């Protein structure tokens, strides 16, 4: 079966990075889109960013351009999040999903806490 | 040309001997987004015991659908026609009239 | 065809004894998909067991199944004399369905 | 950017009751509108694409409306497992967004 | 709402143990104007032998499609969807997972 | 309180033919697939007949095709057997029995395993 | 009435030949044409309809395009029993009507 | 499978009528459209009448309005044509076709000769 | 599987003679799908016939067949030394295809 | 002229593994679905695999599952048989054969009988 799973996600300071894997299985995945979609603690649902099967094309949500990079390495069958310059905004779970416009394959997230202490 | 347009199981794929799943297909540019297409479970058939024979083989029916597409791009639309694997039969190399 | 083969053909044993009858299959059974009936004399059949061990609603714990593949048994404990009756085992995973031909079970007086 | 109003925030309803979502786009799109049941913890589910087309496996009490401005989610017989949050989301243009929920206990 | 649009066998249905017999379907008013659909030409299944088996069905896989439609009427179309007979499978009562 | 209720039973001689019906009540008759086993005098059960919830597939055993026919009316709660050409080798007992089911991930599963049986109606096939 | 103009009204050609006729209405129709084959004495047979969709059992060798006002039947490798009469008919308004023909030989 | 055959093709005076029949098998005839399509003696094909399943919608060519009735019976698989006041031009094998548009199933016609002796 | 038993196993007849080999089948072959093969010592088969009676081309018309069925053979008439060899016949009506066990044919001299 | 050249075949330990090549020359290969027949030493012809045209559907003796693989190449011309766990039992003459089809109504009709035969390749599966 389709699985996806999410994992890199940590407690990071403000101005941090953080690299986030989602491992896939049961699927050609050089055949398909992937994405990322977010959900802050007790808030709704917020679309990332997505990548084409051949990584040619990449589309970012306003807030994460510059910051954030999508990648895909599809021998190891891995989706990629590298997270530069984190604020406080980006704490959420962190979600993959695979396809585009209607996401139907969801993995179980990762979290990302963005905190100084 | 252009021409304008207004808008509007039994579960065979289990009980047949030439079971199928469905693949998810999805294309945010083209009406339906989303087709399920069917692929063969296995190379022969399951026979009346549940076991696979190589007497015989599950193939897919394809149809060739019409699609919306945007072009290039969601306000113009062109009519597209594409091959779709709807469900497998099974078969074996005999031609019975 | 999966021919099934039920023994003994006529079990006599005492009340409070427990009753094994077999069910043996002429090729292996798929998902354990084996039922058994009890036809009391004059009655129509009644479902005992499905999937080889879970027991049909109103069916008492006495009664119990097991088995897999060509071997499946049906246990009855605390026999009664009520017990006296035809059991027979039907699978249900290759078409067409088929029975076994059943198992007399009949209640007896200990020496 | 379009933005995707949902009405109500929340709501209260019982095993049996016909419950209906609102979804409304800053713009008018086509049919390119999504629907998602999302249960605490748990990643969403995909309920409806194309505005009204049912995902494989989604059962049939469960139905979509709507066209341009205007989208409706239904449940028409509410269950004990519908108890979940319902997003509305758009694949008409990048950024792709999400309406902001709706509730259902 | 209406949107604008631009305009645009290896024979298992004898091979078939489920075979099928494709009949003509005609409306000048839809596009596509002519469906050939599928009906399965027994009850049960052909066996390996060529023969009848009552131990399994043919029954028809049944498609979900797009035609446009004049409206009512040549110039104006409406998108529609229906039901269309594509090919034979051949089932029995049990689920196989 | 469900029940299954034949009739249609009778003594017809070798080559008659007969009808059987049965009753359905206290379930939803449309959500089954039914079939009639049947039991030789004095011996064992044997499949007849299959019929799926809305009649579109009809399975038979051997030894009835060309000769019994499967039916149901699903607004008259009904299921019948259509027995022609009968021989002595049909002389049995016919019961109606209703296959078990499951909904499982939303999908009809139907299983060929009968969880109520009617009474069932005794059909003597005889010369003399 | 939508008048139907073949073009050539004959033609002549040899096993192999790349043979094109042109099919014109009076007024634009969408995809309503229909392409026929007539032997002599005979019914005509059904090639193609919607304008470039070819019938079934009819061999591959028959192609056909068109659109509006414009319309072709293309016999890619004409065989010794392609030599017919062959004619256009509009499907777009009553009454229907036919093309005159064109005769190969 | 299917089959239509015409009949009722006579020589017939100026001013006179005719009634032909095309007898239908291997289709429900209740379920189509028919059709009549004419071919003058060395001329191209006339389409001429077509007629609804229910017999509840009919449509003609101009020059046959007033004088020729498409009828069908169902009960008898049975397409009607009643020809009266036939002038000479109205010299054709008649056939008759199943559907409306594209018309793939034909029948062998019934030829119709109107001339004065 | 249909099985296909000809006969005789070994067959001897003197030159101008003519022979005559059976196919039988354990279950009727549909639309006399029945094919004839020719194997001569250290040689790969030829196509004799097919479809009971047609003769594959390159076949001289003193090699016939006929039959329906469960019964087919096989003629070959003015036997000629060169015919010494291994006779098949194949069923291609039911899946898998089958051939018989072969018909040995040898050329003796008459006394 | 059309001609059928197999090759690979040898003298292999029970538990070996061999593949054998069929190239086809004179015809247009991609037309025809190929075979594979073998004869145990001094006994009949047995049928072991059947490809169509493009490889899409593959058949197979069940003495054979899990250990033979029909394959082709048709731009090499060529049909392949690899096969793995080989047995004493698979001892024989291995061919390659085209089958017959025609060309009815412009529909393929293929037949399951061969026209054409390779001269064979000899398989010999021994210990000792």
């Amino acid at each position: 079966e389709v699985q996806l799973v999410e994992s890199g996600g940590d407690l990071v300071q403000p101005g941090g990075s953080l690299r986030l894997s989602c491992a896939a299985s049961g699927f050609t995945f050089s055949s398909y889109w992937m994405s990322w979609v977010r959900q802050a603690p007790g808030k709704g649902l917020e679309w990332v960013a997505n990548i084409k099967q051949d990584g040619s094309e990449k589309y970012y949500v306003d807030s994460v351009k510059g910051r954030f990079t999508i990648s895909r390495d599809n021998a190891k069958n891995s989706l990629y999040l590298q997270m530069n310059s984190l604020r406080a905004e980006d704490t959420a779970v962190y979600y993959c999903a695979r396809d585009r416009g209607s996401l139907y394959y969801w993995g179980q997230g990762t979290l990302v806490t963005v905190s100084s202490h | 040309r252009t021409v304008m347009v207004n808008l509007n199981s039994s579960d065979y794929y289990n009980r047949s001997t030439s079971p199928w799943n469905l693949h998810r297909n999805e294309d945010p540019e083209r009406y339906p987004s989303v087709i399920w297409e069917a692929k063969c479970r296995h190379l022969g058939c399951i026979n009346a015991d549940g076991n696979v024979d190589y007497h015989m083989n599950s193939v897919p029916i394809q149809q060739e659908i019409l699609v919306l597409r945007r072009e290039p791009p969601p306000n113009s639309f062109r009519l597209e026609k594409i091959l779709v694997s709807v469900g497998c039969t099974c078969v074996t190399p005999i031609v019975h009239h | 065809e999966i021919v099934l083969t039920q023994s003994p053909g006529t079990l006599s044993l005492s009340p409070g004894e427990r009753a094994t009858l077999s069910c043996r299959a002429s090729q292996s059974v798929s998902s354990s998909y084996l039922a058994w009936y009890q036809q009391k004399p004059g009655q129509a059949p009644r479902l005992l067991i499905y999937g080889a061990s879970s027991r049909a609603t109103g069916i008492p714990d006495r009664f119990s199944g097991s088995g897999s593949g060509t071997d499946f048994t049906l246990t009855i404990s605390r026999l009664e004399p009520e017990d006296f009756a035809v059991y027979y085992c039907q699978q249900y995973g290759s078409s067409p369905c088929t029975f076994g031909q059943g198992t007399r079970l009949e209640i007896k007086w200990s020496h | 950017a379009i933005q995707l109003t949902q009405s109500p925030s929340s709501l209260s309803a019982s095993v049996g009751d016909r419950v209906t979502i609102t979804c409304r786009p800053s713009q008018g799109i086509n049919w390119e509108l999504a629907w998602y049941q999302q249960k605490p913890g748990k990643a969403p589910k995909l309920l409806i694409y194309d505005a009204s087309s049912l995902e494989n496996g989604v059962p049939s009490r469960f139905s979509g409306s709507g066209s341009g401005t205007d989208f409706t989610l239904t449940i028409s017989s509410l269950q004990p497992e519908d108890f979940a949050t319902y997003y509305c989301q758009q694949f008409n243009s990048y950024p792709l967004t999400f309406g902001g929920g709706t509730k259902v206990e």
